[PDB]
């Protein structure tokens, strides 16, 4: 069996920007 | 998607263009997504998309990646975590 | 260990119908 | 479930029945199903099924695939992008 496990992460990190309608 | 200082994708060991789920601390929205590679030092998190109506400026998340293992490598996984400030600079990295 | 990565996509793609009841 | 031209999927390189989520641009739903092949040429993106109750005819949306892979071919993977009108025609495909 293979697991599905946690790796890695960015842990509290505050959102800069955001852009709904990216294009890309 | 969101867009990610690659600084901080080399520090967590995340690739670009690799899935990652966002939980959103201050509102409480979980979703999957994936990771670009955003100014390396510009300390930028960038909701693209859809994914904006549920994450906003603001926000504070966790970025996750989960993996396949097998079952030894499973076992002797040591997880990367990054934290950062205010301004997504690392503080530190913790391993395990 | 393995990673899941996006591959592919379709990018602002508009909805032209909807089939609820759908059987297929 | 999705129904999509099949020109779509080609360009996309996502297989029929291939699982795919649906970001809806216009409401904000995330969900999971899979590709059924649509009629060439005719810009198809149909909603079947319970999918039905989340994305509406005329909403836009994004549709994603993700894959499994080793270390190596993560690496060096450069995901393709397909850019449609507002008749789902073709505009362009990016590559990376």
């Amino acid at each position: 069996m293979k697991r599905v496990m946690f790796h890695a992460k960015i842990h509290r990190a505050t959102v800069t920007q955001a852009d709904l309608h990216y294009v890309g | 998607x969101v867009t990610v200082d690659q600084d901080l994708l080399d520090a967590a060991g995340i690739l670009p263009f690799e899935q990652v789920d966002i939980y959103d601390i201050t509102n409480g929205a979980r979703l999957t997504t994936y990771a670009l590679p955003g100014e390396r030092g510009s300390g930028v998190i960038g909701i693209n998309g859809a994914a904006a109506h549920l994450v906003k400026p603001g926000d504070l998340v966790i970025l996750v990646a989960y993996g396949v293992f097998d079952e030894e490598e499973a076992r002797n996984l040591k997880p990367t975590v990054v934290l950062v400030d205010e301004r997504n600079r690392i503080l530190e990295v913790r391993k395990g």
